[PDB]
């Protein structure tokens, strides 16, 4: 009864999820590589910061 | 022809006393230093028992620091410091009375926690512990003051000695006060507190933990009696020396050697105190394990 | 404080005021005794909640006092979503009061008729008692509705709930066997003491039993703190 | 302090001694140690024998005066 | 009998989705990023330690100025810290001590909290009186509240253990949108930078991407043996990381609907409580249950470094918006700031 | 939010007078408190400060040894006890509320003040009278005797408005912030020694005497004051 309608909503949700324009994995890998390489200068946790610029000191 | 006491006893004491003092210093220093480091690393403020154990360890360290110095002093050669003598004597007495009074405080704390748990929850506070510790150190220093006042450095027969020079009445009084403070009062507190503690422990269902606790309590009482009591008895006998047993030339030398051995025994009890209090405890063992895993 | 400005020093003073308030509130909170109330839905725990109280969904807190000792009882019955993802919050509690009824054996479970209710309470007790978070936490077990159990036990034998049971139909023997099975469920006999009581009409007796069990737990905790064990 | 170090080198348990002539007194070493039951006079004789003397007697006082001067 | 045919249809649709994901799987991320030089040994250092909590600390959130910290504990108090001076700015008493989440407003005017009381309480910090006051109590969830996040001042995304997720309006006090479809308790929320999407991690080992404006589930992710404890968005918004009780972190692609990468080690067997990223996105920071945090190279899966110094279970990891520092809270009642 | 000062009146010189301020509508125990005095024609003068926990107390150099400040938290009152009064003490007495933490705004609320009649960093504020037609932006300059830029990057400058017949209202705190309830027309800037208050689109409500205040170190000092006529 109610579980039949719930399974119908689950099948409708899977039907909506199936029709998506997914893309190649290599393009997203290149995009993540480009974003990590492009912003390396703005990462204080990866590039060390001099003590005059670092507000956390002993 | 009056000379009875001679250098032969001094020869035996000089030969055997410094290595014995050195062994006591090594074992005591290692154990007490380890206990102090663990307590500093741990949250001493949270537990009242930790505060009193730390004060006991500090009293033990203050007692033990002067042992190489007295070991050198055993050779009968004394450094030319009068204030140095009055400082080493003060450190020795402050460490001794600190050890006795903080053992009494640990006993009273265990009685208060076990017998009256509900009252202990409201009553036990960090502020109360700090106030009691400061007052206890003041009482220990004030008790050590009469020893310090008469302590002097004098040269007899071209030999320097750091020694006490009590008057007639004060010397008799000091032995009685030493006996009352170190033997009668702590044993009385231990028997009165531990009887109630054992009576409360009887209610506990678990057999193995109950028997281990009973063995530990009896071990503490028997260890305190066996170490401290002969020393106090020999001190009382030597101080009186007329009413109890005649001042026989042969007997007094044996009393002096017994005084040396019982002195070593009472000093050894200070070394065995950190094991008996800290190491027996499972909580301290867990702290030790965490300290070794972290470091 | 020389490098700090006036507003910085006043901020430090405000922080010290906040620190003293936090310390005083923690000292007040540490003295209070926390009790976690568990059991099945049909266990009749509401009856004892009514009894302790004299002397919207979520955690139901019950504050009361007895012999100048403050008890906070936490009821988690309202939320049936999960038991594994929040019970670690209750790790630091003095005792767990676990309540089951003795008239549950004749009544089958509503969700599944095949499964009995007392066996579900036993699986609940086994999961809570053998949990890794509560290895040192004591359990105060309450057996409710003893009069209804007497009225049911005279009409029907205990053989329905226990297949492998040979014993006299006496009320005391049946209650003792149920208590023995619940105690036998415990797998930590050297760290965890289980206290069992039969609920009575008198309000004072149940509270006195809880007070005695809490006193035993506090004495064991103090003995552990001192280092005698 | 340790009592072991504080052991007195010389003490006077008892005296059966009698009066000593002024010429027989080679040396004088007063002892007032707190660990002995009485204060005492160590009359060191010429034969290197130490004789205990009670300091309250009259001839012992005269001998202490004469040796002092 | 229609249920069995409809289940078979659902199985056919799932087979279609698996075949599409397999067809798109041209290459592996680890195969591509081998040319990139490694980050080397990242040795971070404790610079500030925050003290004053007494019970277990469960949650922390950074402000947008990278200086203020909200911290939540079982003491029943929220503490607002100044990170540069270690001073306490606020101490807020709570009506219930069973608080498991906290959030700080992007404007900085409000702080929300919640937990086992099933009520989300929102506190006004800026008042013409010197007391932080309860602005609004939100109710309607039946399960325990796991995570709360602010889209803005007037809207809250709140997830709980009743398997649902609610968007809330403070002024009305009524939930506007209810997100449903999870089959297990929801543990964590990660909010997108553009505040148009959020991803929900639940016990049923599925991470779902939700559209906040439309109100419908648009994407579903799988591949975890155990429950999803913590989830964090990548800075661009096209990927996210997922932590679990399987001692594995997984980097998932939002656009291709595929598991990009798995971070795992043989010796590490304990669960994961918090997941966070650096500002660039090269370092993934995860707090485990063997009492330490690991910094992972995001694009090469190597362990870049180990942060340690807590004595109990690490519970929460914040990274500042400007990327200067990492704050770590745990069950030893301490907060440590790392650089 | 309300502060009601009582007492005042005519006191013979050498007498003792007690001022009581009643605080209503806010959590009095969390705020620090100040006393400020205004002469009939002269500028504002700082008198005394008491902390929220009554832990630290500061007095002005002129009022040391004569004025005693007291804070009664369960009755929400401030008491200022005055002895050895003299002619200079004749003034209007304002109670000032203040709050101190990161991001706060002290000097936010001012009392009505009582009239008592008896029978250091120097802030330069030159241009007393400014004759500008309304509808045109006006600049107000406040020169300081030393740099107010602290090592933590905060510059401790305060801009107040006292319109005729009312208490001084806070306008600008720390020169980069706008007080709550104040329109965005007011703004300010500075270099660390020279400071500028910029007021655009002058309305009839903006008629009053503007004041410049230094909070870097005690005693707190005020400017002479610029008068705006419209």
């Amino acid at each position: 009864t109610a579980s039949i309608a719930q399974a119908r909503k689950l099948v409708e949700q899977l039907k909506m999820e199936a029709n998506i324009d997914r893309i190649k994995v290599s393009k997203a890998a290149a995009d993540l590589m480009a974003y990590c390489e492009a912003h390396a200068k703005e990462d204080p946790l990866l590039t060390p910061v001099p003590a005059s610029e670092n507000p956390f000191r002993e | 022809g009056a000379p009875c006491h001679k250098f032969d006893v001094k020869q035996i004491g000089a030969q055997l006393l410094p290595p014995l003092y050195s062994l006591v210093f090594i074992f005591g220093f290692v154990g007490n230093m380890l206990v102090v480091l663990i307590l500093i690393n741990c949250k001493k403020l949270k537990c009242l028992t930790d505060i009193y154990l730390l004060n006991l360890a500090i009293s033990d360290l203050l007692f033990l620091i002067t042992l190489p110095l007295w070991a050198h002093s055993a050779a009968n050669e004394w450094v030319f410091g009068n204030a140095m003598c009055k400082l080493f004597t003060g450190l020795y007495h402050i460490g001794y009375f600190g050890g006795i009074f903080f053992i009494i405080l640990l006993t009273i704390d265990r009685y208060l926690a076990i017998v009256h748990a509900v009252f202990a929850l409201k009553a036990r506070t960090v502020t109360f512990g700090v106030v009691t510790s400061v007052i206890t150190w003041l009482v220990a220093v004030f008790a050590s003051v009469p020893g310090i006042i008469f302590t002097k450095c004098q040269k007899e027969d071209s030999v320097y000695v750091c020694g006490p020079y009590f008057p007639r009445g004060w010397n008799n009084f000091h032995t009685i006060m030493r006996n009352i403070l170190g033997l009668v009062l702590p044993l009385l507190i231990m028997v009165i507190c531990y009887s109630g503690i054992l009576k409360t422990l009887l209610r506990c269902r678990n057999e193995k933990k109950r028997h281990r606790a009973v063995r530990v309590i009896f071990t503490i009482m028997i260890v305190y009696f066996l170490f401290w009591t002969p020393y106090n008895i020999v001190i009382l006998l030597n101080t009186f020396q007329e009413f109890f047993g005649l001042s026989n030339c042969e007997s007094t030398s044996q009393l002096d050697q017994a005084t040396q051995v019982t002195e070593t025994l009472g000093m050894t009890h200070c070394c065995i105190n950190p094991i008996i209090y800290a190491f027996v405890g499972e909580k301290f063992r867990r702290y030790l394990s965490v300290f070794f895993r972290k470091h | 404080g020389c490098t700090l400005s006036a507003e910085d020093k006043a901020a430090v003073e405000r922080s010290k005021m906040i620190d003293r308030n936090l310390r005083e509130d923690g000292e007040k909170a540490a003295r209070e005794v926390k009790l976690l109330l568990l059991g099945a839905g049909e266990s009749g725990k509401s009856t004892i909640v009514k009894q302790m109280k004299i002397i919207t969904t979520g955690i139901v807190e019950t504050h009361f006092t007895f012999k100048d000792l403050h008890f906070k009882m936490f009821d988690v019955g309202a939320q049936r979503s999960e038991r594994k993802k929040w019970i670690h919050c209750f790790e630091g509690v003095t005792a767990i009061i676990f309540c089951v009824a003795l008239s549950d054996y004749d009544l089958v479970l509503a969700e599944d008729e095949e499964m009995n209710r007392m066996h579900e309470s036993m699986k609940l007790f086994d999961s809570i008692c053998n949990n890794k978070w509560f290895t040192d936490t004591s359990i105060i077990l309450f057996l409710n509705k003893k009069d209804l159990f007497e009225e049911k036990i005279k009409k029907s034998p205990l053989t329905i709930c226990y297949p492998e049971y040979a014993g006299s139909n006496t009320y005391e023997e049946a209650a003792a066997y149920i208590q023995c099975q619940f105690e036998d469920l415990n797998k930590r006999k050297d760290t965890k003491e289980i206290y069992t009581h039969f609920t009575c009409s008198t309000d004072t007796k149940n509270v006195q039993f809880v007070f005695d069990a809490v006193t035993d737990v506090i004495i064991k905790n103090n003995l552990k703190d001192c280092g005698l064990f | 302090q340790p009592d072991a170090i504080n052991a007195p080198v010389t003490c006077c348990y008892n005296f059966t001694n009698r009066k000593i002539s002024v010429q027989r007194l080679a040396s004088y070493r007063r002892i007032t140690s707190s660990k002995c039951p009485k204060e005492a006079v160590i009359f060191k004789t010429i034969v290197a024998k130490e004789i205990c003397a009670d300091p309250k007697q009259k001839w012992v006082q005269d001998s202490m005066d004469h040796l002092d001067k | 009998s229609e249920l069995d045919q409809l289940r078979q249809e659902a199985e056919q649709l799932k087979n279609q989705i698996r075949d599409a994901r397999k067809a798109c799987a041209d290459a592996t991320l680890s195969q591509i990023t081998n040319n990139i030089d490694p980050v080397g040994r990242i040795q971070m250092r404790t610079r500030r330690t925050l003290r004053g909590h007494l019970a277990k600390i469960y949650a922390m959130h950074w402000g947008t100025d990278s200086r203020l910290l909200v911290s939540a504990s079982q003491d029943g108090k929220l503490i607002i810290w100044d990170s540069y001076t270690t001073n306490k700015v606020h101490a807020i008493p709570l009506r219930s001590s069973w608080v498991m989440t906290c959030a700080y407003a992007p404007s900085g005017n409000y702080v929300a909290c919640g937990g086992l009381d099933n009520i989300c309480s929102i506190y006004n910090l800026k008042t013409r009186e010197g007391n932080v006051r309860v602005s609004r109590e939100l109710a309607g969830h039946t399960g325990y509240l796991s995570c709360c996040r602010f889209l803005d001042d007037n809207q809250i995304v709140t997830s709980s253990g009743d398997t649902t997720c609610a968007l809330w309006d403070i002024e009305t006090g009524q939930q506007t949108t209810t997100f449903t479809g999870h089959t297990g308790d929801v543990m964590s929320l990660s909010l997108a930078p553009d505040t148009r999407l959020f991803v929900s991690g639940a016990c049923d080992a599925s991470a779902k991407l939700w559209d906040v404006r439309e109100g419908m589930c648009r994407q579903t992710f799988t591949g975890h043996e155990s429950d999803i404890n913590a989830i964090c968005f990548f800075p661009n918004g096209n990927a996210f990381a997922t932590g679990s009780d399987d001692a594995t972190c997984r980097l998932f692609d939002l656009r291709a609907d595929q598991e990009l990468m798995t971070y795992s080690h043989d010796n590490i067997i304990c669960g994961i409580t918090s997941v966070s990223f650096s500002k660039s996105g090269r370092l993934l920071l995860a707090g485990y249950d063997d009492f330490n945090c690991n910094v992972w190279d995001a694009l090469k899966a190597d362990r870049a470094g180990v942060l340690a110094g807590h004595d109990n279970r690490v519970s929460c990891l914040g990274v500042t918006d400007d990327g200067m520092a990492v704050a770590t809270g745990s069950w030893d009642s301490f907060l440590k700031i790392w650089n | 939010v309300q502060l009601v000062e009582s007492g005042g009146g005519l006191v013979q010189p050498g007498g003792s007078r007690k001022l009581s301020c009643s605080a209503s509508g806010f959590a009095f125990s969390s705020f620090g408190m100040h006393w400020v005095r205004q002469a009939p024609e002269k500028g504002l003068e700082w008198v005394a400060y008491i902390s929220s926990g009554s832990g630290t107390i500061y007095y002005a150099d002129t009022v040391k040894g004569r004025f005693t400040i007291s804070r009664d938290d369960p009755k929400n009152t401030l008491f200022l006890q005055m002895t050895s009064l003299r002619s200079e003490d004749t003034a209007m007495y304002y109670c000032v509320r203040s709050i101190y933490y990161y991001g706060s705004s002290p000097f936010d609320f001012w009392g009505q003040g009582t009239t008592l009649t008896v029978s250091d960093i120097v802030m330069t504020q030159a241009t007393s009278s400014v004759p500008v037609t309304p509808g045109e932006s006006v600049s107000i300059s406040c020169r300081s005797s030393k740099s107010l830029l602290h090592s933590n990057g905060n510059t401790y400058l305060y801009w107040f408005l006292q319109r005729p017949g009312q208490s001084p209202q806070l306008l600008i705190y720390r020169m980069s912030n706008l007080a709550s309830g104040v329109p965005d027309r007011f703004s300010g800037s500075g270099s660390g020694t020279a400071f500028t208050l910029t007021i655009s689109r002058l309305e009839a409500e903006d008629v009053g005497v503007y004041y410049c205040m230094q909070h870097l170190e005690y005693p707190l000092t005020f400017g002479a004051g610029t008068k705006l006529e419209l």
